[PDB]
């Protein structure tokens, strides 16, 4: 208080010190149960692959993906990404999402990058210099290598594939000036060829499959987001709480209101939430802003003493000498007594507190006045025998100091 | 064969919950007292639209929506079904799929808004047939898809009102459940202005 | 509870220990207020046991221990009649609880019913309440006799009017206007403020979280001043409104006090100050946010035409009514009390004599019966 | 910035002008409160109860403040009563005398 | 009367209408004051001739 009234000595009366708030304790976040999830198992899991000149792509759309399968898989030979951190995305959504899955050699899974050349790059598929998304690759040796699939790659091409682009023609690359009849011939070549997946290869000449996910983000509408890690819930205890993307402070409690079928989460007046629904249990739950209120010391005076009273307002103090409950909040430091007296420091709520004798701080349902019942009757009469004149103060205030501010040289100067 | 919208045709706006108290949403309504196009074909989209159909034998089925509705760009497909209602981005009537959504007086009230299909349904026992009485009712039972179109065409395939939301601030009185049990419209009348 | 909003609100000033010193200013003057209005009363009187203040009935305004509240009839009534911990506002109970103040004004009332307004100048002295009551006629100019001999009517008068009352509060609606104007006022003002919170005030979002969630520390910094500088703003707002509103009420509170101490405590000769009519006294009550005073004036009725002179011209010389006007019925002259026509042979006893016949003009002669 | 600065200071000086107003009202109605008094208690005798002090007023005085006027209201207090048995009339050869 | 304008005012919020309503209030009070002051009489006298 010596310190918000800017002064060492301070009169007696009740100063509003501070502001109490209880913080609140272990946050807790929900939403509702992940019963729907994206197909990320038929792209990876997939029995048969499909050549790279006529590579697969899978849409994804109206699913939540859990990228985490994904990384934590200890199945995987390359898992590179641009511009884009799959540990990151669990929180995050996409306007769309595009799965390409098929079969290289190793030494051309370096070519699944922006910026780069080669027969996979430039004639079967072409990656952007922008480009945002992943490539992941996986040895395939066990699964496309016998001594029966079949995979093809594109060996010419008139020009190089834009990003993206798929070219499955079988038409006969005319390498020279003469012009093929759709039959191979001098300067003339059929455009596919075969690749020699067998078992006893070198790592770089096995067959590795490989996924390309690629993501857009537009100010557009999405439908691809990862999962939500939910929680437990409490009860009558202050907490930050995250109800289905609502973010508040306050102590849930049970709710004898009801919503209907479809109401998440209620307003009882002036667009304040004070009901929510959690969305696993479909329960209802009422929110109270948890106790606040400022506290304020009781001091006589400097002068007289050192001590103080502290005052925390309307507060049930359950929680932070002898320790009062009173109407208008609670009461530290403070002895109750039973007799009353005139009201010396305005507590609230009919009661006042003083420091009397050993020299203590009391508090005590102020008295109104001395109680006496004036003797009535129908024939009894008091009549002044004697008289006393009095000379009292009335002090009232007229004037003020005629203070003139020069707007200009005080805004400016 | 025009016919007067009467105060039926008001839908819940939001999700939240509201106990006695007296609300004002700004949002897509149906006019009270507006002449709908009673039908008897061809329905334009302009906006929101409030499609009320009355079937003793349940003739009606779902609604075919399109932008263009000539195989050209993605329809919306509405239909429904005894065991279940199938809605596709995509039987004797036909004409790149994007997304498919399987799930279980008829007032109707089908809206798009930011590229969302939002759909509010309710059942009434009516007891005077070819007449709507002026009466209150609501819900938001919906199918969200994020087609991202303007829908023109309904070629719903036994007569059923039509009527078009406009943008005008409702007054919406709350029950102590949370139902709207009563609305007022603003601009419809001074004294209710 | 935003930390960074928190050092944006920082750099902005003493704006809101300023805030906070006019609405405790406001607060504590309220406190002054009431016990301003009601603490005139040095000592809280009793009332006697038995009731039998000569003829009139106060039961309903005097207090009745049967109910928990200890408050009288009519006090319990007004309480009736009207119909009265978000984010950051507190509502600070009153220092004087409703029951202190229902004893304030039993006080006040038991004082004026048993020792008239002695109580006020000092020490309480007792009188007979008709006695009193004769006092106050006397006081309004009609003698004390017209009390006494017209007592049991008086009384009835008294009670059947303190019985109107009660049907007036009782049935009629909106008795209370004031009171529950202030009240609607009060939570008009907490409402629009707290509506304040959703205005977007130019920001790209109302709520603090989500537009500190989405943008960076430097961007959002803007906004968040946005939001800062508006919801500041409408706290000004509010509260100049309501010192505005304190001032007009801190009015009312005086004009309260100074009727609780000119009409209770104290007969008053301003006319129409309290009640329309001649004043005779008046209780008070206590409603939720307010004081309810009842005012019992005397007012004149059922007049007769009479022919009146200035002066009546006996033996020569002009005799003057002492406290009275000559009226005539039409062949006799008599002096009455102006107030109430309670005519009496003109005499010497109740005529002074100054000057002689000429000067005056309307003057009537007579005869002025010597005794 | 300077801009900014303007805003600021500007917002400042109008809130305390206000609060002048506001608070120059308040020292009005005080004032014509003492002109009142001084008009009603100094330059005559109030019968308006507690108007000027607590009892019947005899006079008052008026001195000089700093910043306003302090009243001494000289009343007349009754003390001392005593106790009477009292009636209204008095009957004498058939006739109520009353005082 | 431009919309452009009104939009963006909507995001102050209820600062136009609470100035109305104050405004309102004034006005009212004005009626409020004349009647007070000049309506003491209950019914309306004429001079004798
Ligand atoms: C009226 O109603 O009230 C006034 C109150 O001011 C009353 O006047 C007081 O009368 C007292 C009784 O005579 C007076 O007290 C004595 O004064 C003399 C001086 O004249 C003084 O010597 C006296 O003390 C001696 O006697 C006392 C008591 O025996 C003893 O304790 C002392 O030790 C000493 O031996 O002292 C008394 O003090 O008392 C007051 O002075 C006097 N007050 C004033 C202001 O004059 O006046 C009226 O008498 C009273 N009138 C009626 C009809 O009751
Ligand atoms: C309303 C009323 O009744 N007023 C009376 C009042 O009650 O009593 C007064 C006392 O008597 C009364 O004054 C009198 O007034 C008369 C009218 O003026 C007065 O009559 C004259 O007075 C003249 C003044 O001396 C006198 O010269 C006068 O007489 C002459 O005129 C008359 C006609 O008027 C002739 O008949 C006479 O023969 C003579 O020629 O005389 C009248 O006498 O009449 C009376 O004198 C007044 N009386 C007194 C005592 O002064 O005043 C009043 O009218
Ligand atoms: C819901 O929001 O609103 C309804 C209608 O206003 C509300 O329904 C009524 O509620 C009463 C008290 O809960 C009900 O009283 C009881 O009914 C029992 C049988 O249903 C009966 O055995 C009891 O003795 C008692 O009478 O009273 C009404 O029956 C009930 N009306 C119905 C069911 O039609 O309904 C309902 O309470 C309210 N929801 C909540 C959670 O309060
Ligand atoms: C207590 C008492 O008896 N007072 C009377 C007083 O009533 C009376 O004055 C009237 O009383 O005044 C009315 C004016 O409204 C007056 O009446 C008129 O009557 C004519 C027709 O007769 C109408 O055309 C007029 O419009 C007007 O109403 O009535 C008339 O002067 C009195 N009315 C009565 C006596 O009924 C005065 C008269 O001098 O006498 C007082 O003693
Ligand atoms: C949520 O997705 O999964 C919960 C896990 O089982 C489900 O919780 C069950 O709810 C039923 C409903 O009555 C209770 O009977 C079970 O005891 C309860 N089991 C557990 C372990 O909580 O909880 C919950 O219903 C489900 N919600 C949805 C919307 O699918
Ligand atoms: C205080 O002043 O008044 C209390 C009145 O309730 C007093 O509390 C009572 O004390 C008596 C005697 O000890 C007990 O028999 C009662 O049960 C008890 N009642 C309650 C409600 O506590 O309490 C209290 O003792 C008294 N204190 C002092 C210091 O006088
Ligand atoms: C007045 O003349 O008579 C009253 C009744 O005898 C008197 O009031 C009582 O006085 C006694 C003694 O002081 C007290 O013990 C009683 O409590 C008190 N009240 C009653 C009996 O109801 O009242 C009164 O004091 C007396 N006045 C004077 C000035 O003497
Ligand atoms: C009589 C009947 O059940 N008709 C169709 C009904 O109205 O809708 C479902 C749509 O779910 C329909 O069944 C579907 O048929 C296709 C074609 O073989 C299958 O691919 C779907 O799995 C199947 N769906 C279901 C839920 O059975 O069935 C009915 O033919
Ligand atoms: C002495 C006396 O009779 N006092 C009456 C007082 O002045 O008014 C009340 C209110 O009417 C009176 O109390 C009621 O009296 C009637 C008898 O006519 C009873 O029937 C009522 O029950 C009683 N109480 C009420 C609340 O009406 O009381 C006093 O009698
Ligand atoms: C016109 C008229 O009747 N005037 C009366 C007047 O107003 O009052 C007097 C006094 O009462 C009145 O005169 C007295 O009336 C009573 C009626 O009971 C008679 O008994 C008296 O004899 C009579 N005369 C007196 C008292 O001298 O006169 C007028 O009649
Ligand atoms: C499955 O086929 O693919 C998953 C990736 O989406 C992978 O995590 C999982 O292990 C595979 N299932 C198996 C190996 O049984
Ligand atoms: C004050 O309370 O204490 C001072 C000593 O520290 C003392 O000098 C001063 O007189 C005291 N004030 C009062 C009013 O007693
Ligand atoms: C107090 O606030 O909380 C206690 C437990 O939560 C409860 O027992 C007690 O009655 C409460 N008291 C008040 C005054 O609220
Ligand atoms: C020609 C055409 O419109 N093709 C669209 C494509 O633009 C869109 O991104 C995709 C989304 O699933 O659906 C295809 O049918």
């Amino acid at each position: 208080t010596k310190c918000t009234l800017k002064s060492f000595t301070v009169e007696k009366g009740i100063y509003q010190t501070s502001n109490f708030r209880v913080q609140p304790t272990e946050s807790i976040v929900r939403f509702p149960n992940i019963t729907n999830l994206c197909p990320f198992g038929e792209v990876f899991n997939a029995t048969r692959f499909a050549s790279v000149y006529a590579w697969n792509r899978k849409r994804i759309s109206n699913c939540v993906a859990d990228y985490s399968v994904l990384y934590n898989s200890a199945s995987f030979s390359t898992f590179k990404c641009y511009g884009v951190s799959p540990t990151k995305l669990n929180d995050l959504c996409f306007t769309n999402v595009y799965a390409d899955s098929f079969v290289i050699r190793g030494d051309e899974v370096r070519q699944i990058a922006p910026g780069q050349t080669g027969k996979i790059a430039d004639y079967n598929y072409k990656l952007p210099d922008d480009f945002t998304g992943c490539v992941i690759a996986w040895n395939s040796n066990n699964l496309d290598s016998k001594v029966n699939y079949n995979y093809l790659y594109r060996l010419f091409r008139k020009s190089n594939l834009k990003p993206f682009e798929r070219d499955i023609s079988t038409e006969i690359y005319q390498a020279g000036s003469t012009p093929c009849n759709g039959v191979e011939g001098f300067n003339c070549y059929f455009p596919l060829q075969s690749y020699g997946f067998q078992p006893t290869n070198g790592v770089g000449y096995q067959p590795y499959r490989v996924v390309v996910l690629s993501f857009e983000l537009l100010h557009a509408p999405a439908t691809v987001c990862g999962p939500k890690k939910s929680t437990n819930l409490v009860k009558n205890k202050c907490v930050n709480f995250n109800f289905n993307g609502l973010t508040g402070t306050g102590v849930l409690t049970e709710s004898n209101k009801k919503f209907l079928p479809f109401q998440q989460f209620g307003r009882d007046i002036a667009d304040t939430t004070d009901a929510v629904r959690d969305p696993q249990t479909l329960e209802i739950l009422d929110i109270t802003p948890c106790s606040f209120g400022g506290v304020s010391v009781i001091t006589p005076g400097t002068n007289t003493s050192n001590q103080v009273a502290v005052l925390y307002q309307d507060v049930n103090c359950t929680e932070v000498s002898n320790v009062f409950q009173t109407r208008a909040g609670c009461l530290i430091g403070a002895e109750h007594v039973n007799n009353s007296y005139e009201c010396d420091i305005p507590i609230g709520a009919g009661i006042c507190a003083s420091y009397q004798t050993s020299q203590s701080i009391i508090a005590y349902t102020m008295s109104l006045g001395a109680e006496n019942s004036v003797a009535y009757s129908n024939n009894s009469i008091a009549i002044p025998t004697n008289f006393t004149i009095s000379v009292t103060t009335e002090i009232l205030p007229v004037s003020m100091t005629k203070t003139s501010v020069d707007c200009t040289m005080y805004i400016c100067g | 064969a025009y016919t007067n919208s009467f105060t039926r045709g008001v839908y819940y706006p939001d999700k939240v919950f509201r106990s006695s108290v007296l609300h004002s949403t700004q949002d897509l309504f149906l006019p009270f007292f507006s002449n709908v196009t009673w039908f008897h074909p061809v329905l334009p989209f302009n906006d929101g639209v409030y499609f009320a159909s009355t079937e003793k034998s349940n003739i009606i089925r779902g609604w075919i929506f399109g932008t263009t509705l000539d195989s050209k760009t993605q329809s919306l497909l509405i239909v429904n079904n005894a065991t279940n209602v199938v809605i596709k981005v995509c039987f004797r009537v036909y004409s790149n799929c994007t997304f498919e959504y399987v799930s279980q007086l008829r007032e109707f009230v089908f809206k798009n808004i930011d590229g969302y299909f939002k759909i509010y349904s309710k059942h009434t026992p009516i007891n005077l047939v070819r007449d709507l009485p002026q009466g209150f009712s609501a819900l938001e039972p919906l199918v969200d898809l994020p087609i991202g179109i303007n829908i023109t065409r309904f070629q719903t395939l036994a007569a059923y009102y039509v009527g078009y939301l406009q943008p005008r601030t409702f007054l919406l009185k709350y029950n102590e459940n949370g139902t709207i049990t009563d609305a007022v419209d603003c601009a419809l009348d001074p004294l209710s202005e | 509870d935003s930390t960074e909003c928190s050092n944006l609100l920082l750099q902005y000033g003493s704006f809101c220990t300023q805030l906070n010193r006019a609405l405790t200013g406001i607060a504590v003057e309220q406190d002054k207020n009431t016990q301003e209005v009601f603490a005139q009363v040095k000592q809280i009187y009793k009332t006697p046991p038995i009731k039998d203040f000569g003829g009139f009935n106060f039961s309903q305004i005097l207090p009745d221990p049967s109910k928990p509240s200890k408050r009288s009839f009519i006090e319990d009534l007004l309480f009736n009649k009207v119909t009265l911990k978000f984010n950051g506002l507190t509502v600070l109970p009153p220092l004087l609880t409703d029951e202190m103040i229902a004893q304030y004004t039993s006080a006040l009332l038991a004082g004026t019913i048993t020792s008239g307004w002695t109580f006020g100048a000092g020490a309480a002295l007792q009188i007979p309440f008709a006695m009193q009551m004769a006092y106050r006629f006397n006081g309004i100019g009609v003698t004390q006799n017209v009390l006494y001999e017209n007592q049991k009517l008086i009384a009835n008068q008294f009670n059947s009017a303190i019985g109107k009352i009660q049907d007036s509060l009782s049935s009629t609606a909106s008795a209370l206007g004031k009171l529950q104007d202030v009240v609607n006022q009060n939570a008009q003002a907490l409402n629009t403020l707290v509506k304040q919170l959703s205005s977007n005030f130019g920001a790209i979002s109302s709520v603090l979280n989500d537009i500190l969630s989405r943008l960076d520390p430097p961007e959002a910094e803007v906004q968040i001043d946005r939001l800062i500088t508006g919801r500041l703003q409408s706290l000004q707002t509010y509260v100049t409104q309501q010192l505005i509103r304190a001032a007009e009420i801190r009015a009312s509170a005086n004009l309260a006090a100074t009727k609780m101490s000119e009409c209770v405590l104290g007969q008053s000769k301003r006319v129409d100050f309290c009640g329309k009519g001649y004043h005779l006294m008046s209780f008070p009550q206590s409603a939720p946010h307010g004081v309810v005073f009842l005012h019992v004036t005397y007012v004149p009725a059922q007049e007769k035409n009479f022919t009146t002179a200035p002066a009546i011209c006996h033996d020569g010389k002009a005799h003057f009514p002492r406290e009275g006007v000559f009226v005539s019925n039409g062949t006799h002259w008599f002096v009455t009390q102006r107030n109430f026509y309670e005519p009496q042979i003109i005499t010497t006893d109740n005529t002074f004599v100054s000057g002689n016949c000429d000067v005056v003009i309307g003057i009537v002669n007579n005869t002025v019966y010597d005794p």
